């Protein structure tokens, strides 16, 4: 037919899969007042990007949630913002002293897990010490290193690090984060609903920036996420390897109330040149455990439906939910950050004694009914990121602590190498904080555009001046 | 407005209508997080200038669609012309031709556009 | 040397002689005060490259005075030719014309230079 | 004639008004010796920028001094350089002990306002404390919580913060600063003399950089500024609203001598691992209070002329100058920074007793005579930026403190809304530190060049190959 | 590939064949060492853009070897043509011609390419 | 022939000699494990750049090792990496207390260099102090300001500064650095043999980066360098002025073994709360001094040959090598750093007793025999960079300290201004640490490329459209 020649195009639509920095954009409204939030300080940018989603169509490509780097980018960011927010604040180094602790007597009774500690401080004058007292929860306190006297105690941190107080202006709010591609990269969404975390997504869309991610931390139930829009979904890097965590997404959230009832007063204490440190005060009385409430009907149906979805991966056997495996409260309990208090709630009352989720679809209905109720511990001395990042002391909050949230997903594993005869068992377990990001970022990828291209065509030459 | 990458599933003969819409977006823009923004932007500028310089060496500077005097080799690719332009996406073509990048670029430099500009200087000698 | 902005009071037919004088100054350059220099310089370079890319899409790359085939609409302006060039400053004309920026650019990009490039490729087809 | 065509120009002379970073250029000669001056450290670029003023002509545009953002660029910059200058230095935390204070005795007399305080320190060995003494001015000192013994005192700061001593290398010198625009921005001077702070300036010139601004801090008189070269000028955002500060510029300066007479010795005291701290010593004697002298012969005329100028805004009424209204010395006195000591001078002796400025023109003539003399307090513990930034301790200076300055402007307000019958009254006031910048940057603007342009002409087409 | 600077000993008539090989490497790229790398890279990009802007003002933009209409003045140099191209290096020539830098640039900016652009607009006037 | 016209070339091979920032690059393999190596931290890029050397040929230009800015670039980088690497670590502030010290006793011997000190610390609890002890080398210790009891002692630093302990992960490993010039510069090597530090080098090569520099600090013998590949070489800025140091390079290395024999145990002590501090412990017994062995055979030949080379600059006279002049061990001994202990070894046993280097060629051989042996002081409190940078405490190393090195060059001076009859003399002296860099960066330059050029040719014009 005709001779063919190298012709050159710039701005060609093509890309390669590659790692990059991402910009941390925000809803603009926080940084009017919320100076240095513990998550999302004003290091993140008040750009408030409109979600300019564009359907590509006719393109299909391989997403993978497990090998994803945006999760590691978020893990290194959230740690950085936590450390940045604590570094300016008061250090409890001069508070690490001999504490004499007796009982917390309140209004014809005694509080269950708080002790009443007397201790020594300086005034604003280095050579003038004084005595004063503060209430501490038993998990923050330990018997003094030699047991000479059953009333001598110390603050827990002293043999490991000096905890910074979290400044009152530096809040714990879970504000939405939008991650944005720098120039020459695009973010891709997988819009192919019922995609199960890996492989060829059949339906793909571009965006400049992600949906509003919330940097929430809890370790057995997930909180305040995005629902799976079609059906309940199970995700794991290998379901047959029982050590791989099994993230589950709900289609209808369960409403959880987490609460305290005590009435409580806040106290200010100093050992210095000037500073303030906040400490716990005297009480007005009716007495209950701090607790959380879940609807029996809604929960029952929710664990039933997950049993059916797991039976499609594990056929001809009965699936039973059970207690968290063992160890200390830091992994065996549902962690939290409600209202500015770090709750730690037992769940052995909740993942319990359940028969075949498919056969339970027979039951699957009730009238209005009583709450499942979870007993909670609370503590103030925190080693937040599983040992890494600084120790933090959370200052106490006066009076009215309570919050309401949506359960949107669960962090299961299968049980150990049992006989497995007619049966399989599943347990809640918390793992690494990364899974709290994978349970939102699973449907994203970042790609680098490679805008040059060469192709044959019948354009013969750039004949001089033609 | 088809939008940024809005033709990535379209045929090469339809995607090659949109080159300005995309190319206008290859360039945009108590704390160290400013070092993210600077290290991202200076890299995005540096990548863009490496494309512009490379288009200057081949003799296309300031064009998007451009034509050159180098003929095709059947070893690079050899299919019917409609099976290219009327039929496949740039994303699909890129995965076919990718062996002959660096081969074609080194051929465009000395063995075409330097040589055209040698002959131009020997001509304007008059 | 007529000086940077030194023609800002002159008629457009006089000020349009100084474009090199001005254009050469669009591009120049224990503590975090070094971030002032870096963040200013990267933004200055980014603004200059946005201008040069924008002239390249219109087809004017490497010119200062450039001529294009888009005709005037009397809605944009309708005054006499000397009542522009012999009569007022660029700074004054800008505050007359400033509505029809974006409109004129959208008309230049596709509805001129993309189409000039479609026709050039179809000519060099031979 | 013919059809007209879109033609395009680059490098066109046009601009828009916009906010930007400015560079802190400086005289190059400082950083050879003066490592980290408190105002313009070597973070300001040694450059000595040439004053390439260019007159534009036929251009006339809206200047405004009150809304000007270069004032805020300076306010944040000066605060930033102050904190960078303090951060390396010795913290007076270990000095906050019980002070026992008795009188200071010299030539068998008692000094006016310096108490002699004995206190305790560690040596360089932590388990070896010692006793020693230093003199402190009464304003740096406060009685300890109750006068169980009346001679117990503390250093003032300790119930609020911890003060860094100013490092001896780091001078307070008010060296000139040149503000310069980055590429693609231009700085415009208003050269239309008698421009009164806002409106269309009929004569404009470009510069790459401002004149050399001295960053001089004083709070009632303004010191060492630029004069108004045509005539006295009165500026305020609204003269009718009495709550808006009235900045006045003088045409001829008044020479002020500010001085001390004491002869004084400097002492070095430590509480540490090693560091040095500087403290005040024993005295050699002939004694008068620290003071400033203003020549009556010049000052009389100056408040007369300003009175005539104010009467062109306040017609057919007599003008009186009166005392600063009320508050602590930190607002009611003329603050300073003379020779490395922080003076605070009374002005109720100066803004006094003065009748109709127009009628006083009938006087306006004298032989040379005595000085108006101002009594001055001094203090070393400083909260410089009205409590913004760190607390600073200024170390004492040996012997020969004296400096000479030019009054160039005043900061006034009108009096309160009394009956004002046939009369009006004015008082000096400090306000915010910004007005020490507006009293130089009044005639400036920054503009962004917009160098692209489109225009009609008969250039028909870019005809192919033509 | 003779390599970067790989002809600095060669005669001007040989070294002037390498220009792409060298030009293609004028553009490359708890802690303050991030500020070093940024402040080197932004300065390297600023120097390259100052050169490309200056070539555009002379009218050469995109060309490496470029012809212009400015005549020689025998005061700047006057040795026979073979004593340049056939005989000595670019580096040795630089240390001969070095006085006439700036003098030749003002002659190229206004006194050629502005005048060419004035006359060009008066041609495309038709 | 014809008219000649200005023609323009971009990318012309031409350069100007100028100063620049330089990149630090390394072999990739360290920062897999070796976080914050004291020399070459991960602030040096793990590029592992290839030595792509390119001989230019037909080019000749002037080099100068003495004025070379790369030396100053290295000095300001090495100090910065030192200070930044110490700033995170534990400060020996609360250790500065009254030490009470007696003899270190082992298997009825007494260790002459080490004293045994009791001292007091806080436990982790601020109000509970305890007694404990550690061994300190006599140089780190000084008697308390008044000897009330002669056994009262202190740690040496306290009347100057607070020392940081060098953190346990932060190694002194002298890993290779490659210096690389940034874009649009180039690095030129002089490849001419026997280039003597200044003058026109006849044979020049481009490289992108230097050979592997080791940043080794030792102050009378140079260590682990690159040999002069043809002859022994002498370099100085002016040999006739005896004030200029005389750097020598050896053609053949002399192998030095530097060793300790003690067996010694490493002890941990706390005064804080977040921690590791390391202190010196109890001993198992045979007693021998820290020492170094140099082979007489190799050393004699080496100082013989250097005597011939010096005689070619100092004709018809005899040469003798002699003791270092005087001052403290910090200048008069071979400072070292071996394996993490700072040896300071005497050399008056070694630069001794030597006659005419030309006549000693009559000896020039032996059957292999006994070593010259050097005695060594050791110390832990270090002011590393001759008084600049932080004070460092180097934590003790357990058991197996021994290292082996190559002597590759020497730092001489000539002797003082005697009659010099028939004789001249030379002495070891360490000088400023820069000469540990000049003995590698001698053959090097950085150049800036200036790629624009203008030249005459017969190309008539860019005729319109031609
Ligand atoms: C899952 O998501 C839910 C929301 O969707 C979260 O629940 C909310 O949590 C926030 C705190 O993180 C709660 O905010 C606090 O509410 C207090 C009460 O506000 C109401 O009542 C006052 C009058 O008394 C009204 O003025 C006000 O408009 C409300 O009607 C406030 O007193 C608190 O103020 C403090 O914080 C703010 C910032 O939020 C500061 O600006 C203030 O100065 C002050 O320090 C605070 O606003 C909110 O009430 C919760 N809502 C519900 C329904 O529970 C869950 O926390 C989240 N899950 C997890 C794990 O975080
Ligand atoms: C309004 O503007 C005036 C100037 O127009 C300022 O007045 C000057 O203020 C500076 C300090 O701010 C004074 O400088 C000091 O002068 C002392 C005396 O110097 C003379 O005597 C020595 C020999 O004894 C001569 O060598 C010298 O040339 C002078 O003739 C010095 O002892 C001071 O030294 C200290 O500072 C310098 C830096 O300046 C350091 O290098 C030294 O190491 C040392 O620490 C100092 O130089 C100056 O004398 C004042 N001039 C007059 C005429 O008064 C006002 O300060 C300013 N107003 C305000 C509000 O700041
Ligand atoms: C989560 O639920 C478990 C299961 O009930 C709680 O732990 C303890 O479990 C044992 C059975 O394995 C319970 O039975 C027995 O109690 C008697 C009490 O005297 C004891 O002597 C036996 O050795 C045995 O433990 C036990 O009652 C139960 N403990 C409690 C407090 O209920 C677990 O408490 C729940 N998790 C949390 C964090 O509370
Ligand atoms: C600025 O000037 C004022 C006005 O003189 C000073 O304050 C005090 O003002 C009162 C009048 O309101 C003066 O008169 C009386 O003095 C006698 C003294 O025995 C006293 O009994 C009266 O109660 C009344 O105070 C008073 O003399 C005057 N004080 C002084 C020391 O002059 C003011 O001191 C001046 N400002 C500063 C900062 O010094
Ligand atoms: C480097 O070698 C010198 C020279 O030997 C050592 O210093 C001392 O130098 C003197 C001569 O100036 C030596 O001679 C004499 O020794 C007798 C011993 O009874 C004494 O009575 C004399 O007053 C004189 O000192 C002396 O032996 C020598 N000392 C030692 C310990 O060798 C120097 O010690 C060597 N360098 C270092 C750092 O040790
Ligand atoms: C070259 O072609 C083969 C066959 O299509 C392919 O497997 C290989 O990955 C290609 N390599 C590149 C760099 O394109
Ligand atoms: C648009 O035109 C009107 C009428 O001339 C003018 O008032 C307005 O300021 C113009 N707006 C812009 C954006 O130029």
């Amino acid at each position: 037919a005709e001779n063919l020649w190298v012709t050159v195009y710039y701005g060609v639509p093509v890309w390669k899969e590659a790692k990059t920095t991402l910009f941390c954009a925000s809803d603009a409204r926080a940084y009017e007042k919320e100076v240095h939030n513990v998550w999302a300080t004003h290091a993140c940018v008040p750009t408030d990007p409109s979600p300019q989603e564009l359907v590509l169509g006719n393109v299909t490509e391989n997403f993978n949630m497990w090998k994803n780097d945006m999760v590691d980018q978020m893990h290194e960011d959230i740690i950085s913002l936590w450390d940045q927010s604590l570094k300016p604040c008061v250090k409890l180094t001069p508070l690490c002293v001999t504490l004499i602790c007796s009982n917390a007597t309140v209004k014809n009774g005694t509080v269950e897990e708080m002790k009443n500690c007397s201790f020594n401080t300086t005034t604003e004058i280095r050579d003038k010490e004084k005595k004063e007292y503060a209430l501490f929860y038993k998990p923050d306190i330990v018997p003094l290193s030699e047991t000479n006297n059953t009333s001598e105690y110390r603050l827990i941190n002293c043999n490991t690090s000096a905890c910074t107080q979290a400044c009152p202006k530096v809040t714990f709010e879970p504000i939405p984060i939008h991650y944005c591609a720098p120039a020459g990269y695009a973010i891709l969404k997988c819009n192919d609903e019922t995609f199960n975390g890996t492989g060829p997504c059949s339906n793909v869309s571009t965006v400049q920036c992600t949906h509003g991610i919330r940097p929430v931390v809890s370790t057995q139930l997930l909180l305040n996420g995005s629902l799976a829009e079609k059906e309940i979904v199970i995700r794991s890097e290998n379901l047959t390897n029982n050590a791989k965590i099994i993230i589950v997404h709900l289609h209808t959230p369960v409403e959880i109330v987490c609460t305290r009832p005590n009435n409580n007063t806040r106290k200010s204490v100093r050992i210095g040149p000037g500073q303030t440190f906040y400490a716990t005060g005297d009480i007005i009385g009716d007495i209950k455990q701090a607790h959380c409430n879940i609807s029996e009907e809604k929960w029952n149906d929710t664990l039933q439906k997950v049993g059916i979805e797991l039976q499609k991966h594990f056929p001809n056997k009965t699936i039973k939910y059970n207690q968290s495996a063992g160890g200390d409260m830091e992994i065996t309990t549902h962690s939290f950050n409600c209202g500015g208090e770090f709750f730690y709630c037992n769940t052995s009352n909740l993942f319990n004694g359940t028969y075949n989720g498919t056969y339970i679809s027979t039951n699957s209905s009730a009238n209005s009914t009583s709450t499942i109720t979870l007993q909670c511990r609370i503590k103030q001395i925190i080693n937040m990121w599983q040992g890494v990042g600084r120790c933090m002391y959370a200052p106490p909050i006066a009076g009215n602590i309570t919050c309401r949230s949506n359960i949107t997903g669960l962090l299961l594993t299968r049980d150990g190498g049992t006989n497995s005869n007619e049966t399989e068992t599943f347990r809640p377990a918390g793992g690494d904080m990364r899974d709290n990001w994978r349970s939102e970022l699973y449907k994203y990828k970042v790609v680098k555009i490679e805008p040059l291209g060469v192709a044959p065509t019948r354009c013969k030459r750039r004949v001089v001046g033609r | 407005f088809l939008g940024f990458l809005g033709a990535a599933g379209s045929t090469m003969g339809a995607a090659s209508m949109t080159l300005t819409v995309q190319a206008r977006n290859l360039l945009s823009g108590l704390t160290v997080w400013g070092i993210k923004q600077l290290q991202a932007r200076v890299l995005a500028v540096e990548r863009y200038l490496r494309d512009q310089q490379l288009l200057g060496i081949w003799g296309c500077s300031g064009k998007l669609i451009c034509c050159t005097n180098v003929p095709w080799n059947s070893s690079w690719s050899n299919r019917n012309l409609s099976e290219i332009w009327d039929n496949m996406t740039w994303l699909q073509w890129d995965k076919e031709i990718s062996n002959y990048t660096q081969i074609i670029y080194g051929l465009l430099e000395e063995s075409q556009n330097q040589q055209e500009k040698n002959e131009q200087d020997l001509l304007a000698l008059d």
